[PDB]
């Protein structure tokens, strides 16, 4: 059941599948990368265990987690290519 | 037994991923001694030939290198007639991530691909690097001599 | 290889992405697998620098030594810091296969 997984595959930040997943590297947490990105641009903690990044650019301390997307592409088939065409949406109705 | 179950594991992919135009595996049994062979690259002079190697795995095993060696004579800046290997991977870089089917696919990069500052054959570095086509030419040779 | 500033630069659709709304495990062989045993992963550890992910045992074995560089790309390790558990990891191996 693709639910039973969910817990290790999503966000904590929007609550959904993790979209191109990025580690903070201090604390191994991890996040879609527009969500910690976003989030770091006016915090320096981790939002999910409040571990301080040391940086001035915690950008710095950012990795994306190819075998964890890997994973996830695996785990919910079809995702792949919904997160592709949402994305088309978008640049058909602004392009 | 680490080092043997780890071989094991490298018999099993190979079996699923060969590498491109090579192969190996034991020689009668004794999981710490195989053979390799490796088909001459077609890009390269050896095109045609079949290159056979042994190689050694140490009980520390994928900790230390595999010690890998020619047994077919061939006509190559790295690779002399004891049929020892200059191949950085294979001493000083190497790394408990590599396995046998990365090396041999090191290996054919070499053969099409010599790295003339830094021989272990000082005369064909020589030729290598002046004249390329006396270099075929005996590399062509040697391979219709040896690598039946 | 990018700048810092271009890799997490974020395009007109990642600025305004909404939430992506919540199979056999023998094709996840290479993902989980410990590049220097060959087997699953156990007790993972992950590089900090790289995100490579290696059995505890395999790491620390490969470390000491050695040249203090992550096996699967080579950066350095400058120390133990560079290492880190990864339970989270483990905790989705063990869900994908349970005991
Ligand atoms: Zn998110
Ligand atoms: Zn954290
Ligand atoms: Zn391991
Ligand atoms: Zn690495």
């Amino acid at each position: 059941l693709v639910k039973d997984f969910n817990p290790y595959i999503t966000c904590y930040i929007c609550k959904g599948y993790l979209i191109k997943p990025t580690t903070v590297t201090e604390c191994l947490h991890t996040f879609c990368k527009t969500c910690i990105v976003q989030h770091f641009e006016d915090s320096n903690d981790c939002p999910r265990c409040g571990n301080q990044v040391h940086e001035t650019n915690p950008l710095e301390m950012l990795r994306l987690d190819n075998t964890l997307e890997e994973i996830i592409f695996k785990l919910v088939p079809g995702l792949r290519e919904q997160e592709l065409e949402r994305e088309s949406e978008f640049w058909k109705k602004n392009k | 037994g680490s080092a043997l179950k780890r071989i094991n594991k490298e018999l099993s992919d190979l079996a699923r991923d060969p590498p491109a135009q090579c192969s190996a595996g034991p020689v009668g049994d004794d999981m710490f001694h195989w053979q390799a062979t490796i088909m001459g690259p077609n890009d390269s002079p050896y095109q045609g030939g079949v290159f056979f190697l042994t190689i050694h795995f140490p009980t520390d095993y994928p900790f230390k290198p595999p010690k890998v060696a020619f047994t077919t004579r061939i006509y190559h800046p790295n690779i002399n007639s004891n049929g020892s290997i200059c191949l950085d991977i294979l001493r000083s870089q190497w790394s408990p991530a590599l396995t046998i089917s990365k090396v041999l696919l090191s290996i054919c990069s070499l053969l099409c691909d010599p790295n003339p500052d830094d021989p272990l054959v000082p005369e064909i570095a020589r030729i290598y690097k002046t004249d390329r086509d006396k270099y075929n030419r005996i590399s062509r040779e040697w391979t219709q001599k040896y690598a039946m | 290889t990018q700048p810092l500033s271009k890799t997490w630069e974020l395009s007109l659709y990642e600025l305004q992405r909404t939430p992506q709304e919540a199979v056999s495990p023998r094709s996840l062989h290479s993902e989980l697998m410990c590049p220097i045993c060959l087997d699953m992963l156990k007790n993972t550890m992950t590089t900090k620098e790289c995100l490579h992910r290696f059995c505890a045992d395999c790491i620390i074995t490969a470390l000491r030594s050695g040249n203090k560089e992550c096996p699967t790309c080579r950066k350095k390790l400058v120390s133990k810091r560079s290492l880190r558990p990864d339970p989270n990891f483990d905790a989705l191996i063990s869900k994908i296969y349970p005991s």
